[PDB]
């Protein structure tokens, strides 16, 4: 068994990690006190679920997780919450004052003075690993911590764990949901400085999740809890292969192998269906064909783009629930005969499929209804470059006037970094274009 | 459209379907840049405090 | 995240006393410092402005400063006189004579160390200080000169802490002396260098609101300070109550100040009081963006909004609020810069103020704030070109050169605003 | 009220559209680059489709269909007609065309075949970059064409020339027909009931052409020509609907199309080309643009007969 370490950085990362570990505990039948009655492996075991939990002598299942923020109220809620005794104190690392939505503050100024402690606490977990696969890094593109400190931590995890995959779960900034205005800067900077250290990154646009919660959960004012529980639904469907018996995506290396032929283009679009309100009295449950078809409606994508204008490089369909291969194959035939799905000329036009029979687990009292089958599709399509374009454009509009730049320069950064990162983004944008159009 | 590499198990199964075939920086450099940013910060702060010292000279003069 | 409050001079102390009255009422603290409220939403963020004392009394983290004891006599006698820490009344006996030089260079310098001692002893008891707020006028001598000197000293001692001010601009329509444009002009330069955010409260606007809108024929300073305290409560609402975002002074400043020198904000409030009608969200937004509801006497249509923040307070539908905000913007979108995407943000606080079932506080960083500085400048020049009244300042050690420099720095600041008003 | 922008000053049709929109009293024209808009009258090259529909609380409409260039460029049109099963391998209404994935051998083979048959070999060389008159080269000798084809910069297409066109005989005159089609956000296909034949300005409206057919050939425009025209419009637009439809997208699209046909002597309609940014007849700008406002814009942004044949499907 090949362990994985989860690192949640910043407010978005910490809260999404709260959601993810709540869902993981529910799915594995682990109580808030860390006891797993079904684990007859008291004190140890090579079980697949041990890839994310370590076992104590007293039957406690403790996440291989690290929570880090530059201010502590977000993690204080963790320390005083339902799963307070799931974690042990050293996993929860917090500072005194935060990066104030400033990439420079989180990367250079305050990051320098907590990085050694965080890496020590991470090594203390890596030492408890007979063999370590790597890390799942959760963070926001927008916050000062989640961008700056995340890029620093990635840069030096590459040095300290250079033979170990690093996967990102990144929240893409959405004006509707955010308090800030300088997030184009932080996103561009963190992406530029982290790209060479991230093997596979799953971007989630707060706009897409917000509109999904509005339309399909009938919630006019979604809270961060709604969006985060949906996000963990997707994250759990992604990581089930690592936490469960299977043959597809059992290795963090396999995520890259199956989804990332070009290291720079390592941002797979995620689509998920079905999302159904728990307030719906009765719902006509959807078929394998209806959910697989939904995997191609942009309204279900974690980022709003049009895959029709763009080419696929890879595709994984990950089903949970009552699903059989022949229904999947029928549906794939039907959809190919009716939808625009163009691959690059130098990649097989096919789908790698995985199936957990266990139906999706949903939080009791949440806004998501139980369903006997669900699917998450991971497709590396060039259309996601639209999300880059948008962001880049916003960047260009502000930096043309150097608006807000003094806040970064005041913390030690230089405009040279701004322009260097932006040129990296331009290179990535037409890298997508070259692979993408004719 | 061929089905391929089918593996099964008590908790699921996996396979592939094909519809057409085809046609790092060292630590020294992280450190020696974080420290450069810090020294730029220190220069900015030094210039600020020297400007303040100038104003205190002026206040005494007045 | 603790905040340290400082109020200097007559206007500063009067406005600060009103602010503490208002927010003590909102947080349920009585004049003795004992809590007698009816919700824990009143207390979750109470350490921001209050220290916990023996017996778990709450004492404002406020330092009261004046060069004469009058206003602080009245404060220590007034409604909430006995809540302020006795050590934190720091006063001299002479006064500043509405003279910037006396407050900054002569009389003030004799007391600034004494004030900084109390500032330090308040900062030491802070788990993590997020910054300072100062209340003062720019048209007098103590507030104006001594507060700018204090700001300089605080920056020296706390160079990496946020310094924000509520600064009352002078206006001839409500004036104490003719040398107000001088003092103001000299203070503004200081602010341009040494404040992260300065909320420009123009007495011209306060008087015009109290007269034309509230229909008060003879407004007193109390009637203007009512509005000022309402605005101050509104501005600080997001830090004092728990339902809101997670931003310290530094984060809010980071997102509201695109350029270092252009950090002078136009406050605004709605509805205007001194009634029982339930005010609707559309009316709140319309009044909030109406120039007649703003504390700086500038026309926002003569400039452009760099950033805008609005804090609604009361039980309302965030959907309706956010539709009406998007209305007022997408409608009149020629007054928002296109090079700062999504520069309008709105917060809603489930707790209302007292007397009002729905209120909106408007914080706008607009280039139209020019119009104030040019006003002051004009007044300044109108006298300085004849050296008029300069003998009041030369007699305290100042040189004409300094007046010329202060005039030039503010004419520069006006020019900088013009630069970002034409940009496309 | 509603807001819109104009990123193409050169568009006569949408120039009129914006003028009338403003005259309605419920539309505000923003500056070219303002993002807070309800409608974009966009540019013709690199329209930033990727930046639409991400504006909180704004319904955004644009006057162009992403992917519609597959139909509006002769190389792309030829590829689409040849490959897509929706259109036959050789549908009966598009000239024998070859774009020179390169088909030089195939056009050479068929041109030798017609060489030996000795009864039809006139072809035409043209490109999607013809400079409003320049670029066309009709030739009986196709060696001439191919030689200069390679003596030209961009890609070219070789169609079979209409040797025996219909002639407006009071003058022995060759002509082509222009039809205007609007596709709204729902993908309703509305054909403009007034076309033109390319009399003043060498422009003949449908009433005159219809009367001429009635008197001379004892037929009518509808039966002889317009049924085929509607069929071809419907075929072309239904073929690409899955690729371009904005039914379930974060932004919506409508577009005006100009279809160029010509007619052989047997009264058989052929498709010449599809133009994605068509002009309009001078006398009908006022009617057509009003129809666009009614059907494509106010349909989405409502205020408080028809000039269009709805080509149902
Ligand atoms: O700056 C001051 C005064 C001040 C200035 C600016 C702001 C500000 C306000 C709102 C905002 O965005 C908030 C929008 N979001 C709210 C959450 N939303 C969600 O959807 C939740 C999501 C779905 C789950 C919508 C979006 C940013 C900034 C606030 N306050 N300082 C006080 C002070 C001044 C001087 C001296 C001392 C103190
Ligand atoms: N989906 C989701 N996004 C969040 C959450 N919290 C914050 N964000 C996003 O993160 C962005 C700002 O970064 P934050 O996570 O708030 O803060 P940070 O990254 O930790 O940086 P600091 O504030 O300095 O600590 C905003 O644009 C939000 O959209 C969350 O709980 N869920
Ligand atoms: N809003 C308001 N402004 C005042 C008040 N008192 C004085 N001012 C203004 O501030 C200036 C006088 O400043 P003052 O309060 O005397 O401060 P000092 O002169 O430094 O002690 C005058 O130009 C007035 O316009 C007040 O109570 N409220
Ligand atoms: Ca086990
Ligand atoms: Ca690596
Ligand atoms: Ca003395
Ligand atoms: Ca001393
Ligand atoms: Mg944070
Ligand atoms: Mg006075
Ligand atoms: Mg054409």
């Amino acid at each position: 068994m090949r362990e994985c370490i989860s690192i949640h950085v910043g407010q978005a990362g910490v809260q999404i990690g709260n959601a993810c570990w709540e869902l993981y505990c529910l799915e594995h039948g682990i109580q808030p006190d860390g006891q797993m009655p079904s684990d007859k492996t008291i004190g140890g075991g090579d079980d697949s679920f041990n890839t994310f939990f370590s076992e104590t002598g007293a039957g406690k299942h403790v996440p291989r997780a690290v929570f880090v923020d530059l201010e502590p109220t977000v993690i204080d809620e963790v320390r005083t919450g339902t799963y307070r005794q799931l974690f042990h104190p050293e996993q929860l690392i917090t500072g005194k004052e935060d990066a104030a939505n400033n990439y420079a503050r989180g990367h250079y100024t305050i990051g320098k003075e907590i990085i050694d402690l965080v890496l020590d606490r991470i090594r203390k977990l890596a030492d408890q690993c007979t063999g370590l696969q790597g890390f799942l890094v959760f963070h926001s593109f927008g916050g000062g911590t989640g961008s700056g400190f995340t890029s620093l931590l990635m840069e030096r995890l590459s040095v300290d764990y250079g033979k170990k995959s690093k996967l990102e779960f990144s929240i893409y900034p959405a004006p509707q949901v955010s308090t800030a205005v300088v997030e184009p800067y932080n996103s561009i900077l963190t992406t530029h400085t982290t790209l060479e250290h991230s093997d596979c990154a799953f971007m989630v646009d707060n706009e897409a999740i917000y509109d999904i919660c509005r339309r399909n959960l009938d919630i006019e004012r979604p809270t961060y809890t709604n969006l985060n529980r949906l996000i963990s639904q997707i994250v759990s469907s992604i990581t089930a292969s690592l936490r469960f018996d299977g043959a597809l995506n059992v290795d963090l290396t396999e995520f890259q192998t199956n989804l990332v032929p070009y290291p720079r283009i390592h941002f797979p679009l995620a689509t998920y269906a079905p999302v159904i309100s728990a307030e719906k009295a009765y719902h006509e449950q959807l078929s394998v064909a209806e959910i697989t078809n939904a995997c191609f409606e942009p309204a279900n994508q974690m980022v709003k783009c049009d895959p029709r204008h763009g080419k696929y490089m890879a595709c994984c369909l990950l089903y949970r629930g009552d699903v059989v291969p022949k229904d999947v194959n029928a549906a794939i035939a039907t959809i190919k005969t009716k939808r625009s799905i163009q691959f690059v000329d130098w990649c097989p036009t096919g789908f790698k499929v995985g199936i957990n029979y266990q139906p999706p687990t949903v939080v009791p009292g949440g806004d998501l209804a139980k369903v006997q089958r669900a699917v998450c599709m991971l497709s590396n399509t060039t259309a996601i470059a639209e999300a880059w374009a948008r962001l880049d454009h916003k960047f260009d509009l502000m930096y043309a006037k150097r608006a807000f730049v003094h806040w970064y320069v005041g913390e030690g950064m230089e405009e040279g970094e701004f322009s260097e990162a932006r040129e990296d983004m331009a290179a990535l944008e037409k890298d997508y274009e070259e692979v993408g159009v004719d | 459209m061929e089905v391929i590499e089918l593996n099964k198990c008590t908790s699921g199964q996996s396979f592939e379907v094909i519809l057409k075939p085809p046609s790092d920086p060292s630590l020294e450099e992280i450190q020696k840049k974080l420290e450069a940013a810090e020294e730029r910060r220190k220069y900015q702060e030094a210039e600020l405090l020297k400007h303040l010292a100038e104003k205190r000279e002026h206040e005494r003069e007045v | 995240r603790e905040i340290v409050h400082i109020q200097a001079g007559q206007c500063g102390n009067q406005i600060g006393a009103k602010f503490w009255e208002v927010i003590s009422d909102e947080h349920g603290i009585d004049p003795t410092g004992s809590y007698h409220g009816d919700s824990d939403l009143q207390l979750e963020r109470i350490n921001v402005y209050y220290n916990e004392a023996t017996g778990n009394k709450y004492v404002p983290r406020a330092i009261l400063v004046d060069l004469e004891p009058g206003t602080m006599d009245s404060v220590r006698s007034g409604p909430f006189g006995q809540i302020f820490r006795p050590d934190n009344f720091v006063f001299g006996q002479s006064g500043a004579g509405n003279n910037w030089a006396k407050g900054h260079y002569t009389e003030g310098a004799e007391l600034v160390d004494s004030v900084l001692d109390v500032v330090r002893k308040e900062s030491e008891s802070c788990d993590c200080l997020q910054g300072f707020q100062l209340t003062h006028s720019l048209g007098g001598g103590t507030g104006s000169g001594m507060g700018t000197l204090l700001i300089s000293k605080i920056r020296e001692e706390y160079p990496d802490r946020i310094m924000n001010t509520f600064s009352v601009m002078p206006s001839p329509k409500v004036s104490d002396t003719v040398v107000e444009p001088y003092n103001a002009t000299l203070s503004v330069h200081q602010l341009v260098e040494n404040t992260d955010e300065t909320y420009c409260i123009d007495n011209e606007a306060l008087y015009d609101i109290c007269f034309r809108t509230l229909k008060l024929t003879t407004p007193t300073y109390g009637d203007l300070n009512h509005l000022v305290s309402a605005t101050m409560s509104g501005v600080t609402t997001c830090l004092r109550f728990p339902g809101q975002l997670n931003a310290d002074l530094r984060k809010l400043a980071v997102n509201m100040v695109p350029f270092p020198r252009l950090h002078f904000f136009m406050p605004g409030f709605a509805p205007l009081t001194s009634q029982y009608r339930a005010l609707t969200v559309p009316e709140l937004t319309q009044q909030m963006f109406d120039s007649k509801n703003m504390m700086a006497a500038c026309d926002p249509r003569h400039g452009r909004y760099l950033t805008v923040a609005a804090i609604f307070r009361g039980r309302m539908s965030m959907k309706e609020v956010d539709e009406q905000m998007l209305n007022v913007q997408n409608k009149n979108s020629s007054y928002f810069v296109e090079w700062i995407p999504n520069n309008v943000k709105t917060a809603v606080c489930d707790i209302p103020p007292r007397g009002l079932k729905m209120s909106a506080t408007f914080i706008g960083n607009s280039t139209a704030i020019q119009e104030l500085f040019k006003r002051i400048s004009e007044q300044f020049t109108a006298m300085f070109r004849r050296k008029a009244f300069l003998h009041w300042y030369t007699g305290e050690g100042m040189d004409e050169m300094e007046f010329t420099e202060a005039e030039s720095n503010m004419n520069d600041l006006v020019s900088e605003y013009q630069q970002y008003q034409d940009a496309t | 009220m509603y807001t819109f922008v104009v990123r193409d000053e050169n568009s006569s049709v949408y120039a009129e559209v914006s003028r009338l929109l403003l005259a309605t009293g419920q539309w505000k024209r923003l500056r070219k680059d303002n993002p807070r808009f309800n409608l974009m009258l966009g540019e013709r090259n690199r329209l930033p489709f990727g930046r639409l529909g991400h504006e909180p609380g704004l319904v955004q409409l644009v006057n162009y269909y992403r992917g519609a260039d597959k139909l509006c460029r002769k190389a792309s049109l030829v590829k689409l007609i040849k490959t897509s099963p929706e259109l036959s391998e050789s549908c009966t209404w598009f000239p024998e065309s070859y774009v020179i994935t390169d088909e030089r051998e195939v056009f050479l083979a068929a041109y030798n075949r017609r060489r030996e048959g000795r009864e039809g070999n006139v072809w035409i060389a043209k490109s999607s970059a013809g400079a409003k008159g320049e670029g066309i080269l009709i030739s009986s000798e196709a060696s001439e064409l191919l030689d200069f084809i390679d003596e030209q910069g961009q890609v070219h297409v070789i169609q079979k020339y209409l040797e025996k066109p219909l002639l407006l005989e009071p003058g022995h005159r060759k002509f082509d027909i222009r039809s205007w089609v609007l596709v709204d956000h729902l993908y309703n296909i509305y054909l403009y009931r007034e076309g033109v034949l390319r009399e003043e300005g060498n422009e003949m409206f449908f009433e005159e052409f219809n009367q001429y057919l009635m008197d001379a050939l004892n037929t009518t425009l509808e039966n002889s020509i317009l049924l085929q025209i509607k069929h071809i419009i419907r075929s072309c637009l239904m073929c690409i609907e899955p690729a371009i439809s904005t039914k379930h997208l974060h932004y919506q699209s409508f577009q005006l199309f100009g279809f160029d046909f010509m007619v052989d002597e047997e009264l058989k309609v052929w498709l010449i080309e599809v133009n994605g940014a068509p002009a309009c007849a001078q006398k009908l700008y006022a009617e057509l643009c009003q129809g666009i406002v009614d059907v494509a814009i106010s349909s989405v942004f409502p205020l408080a007969t028809s000039i269009f044949i709805k080509l149902h499907h």
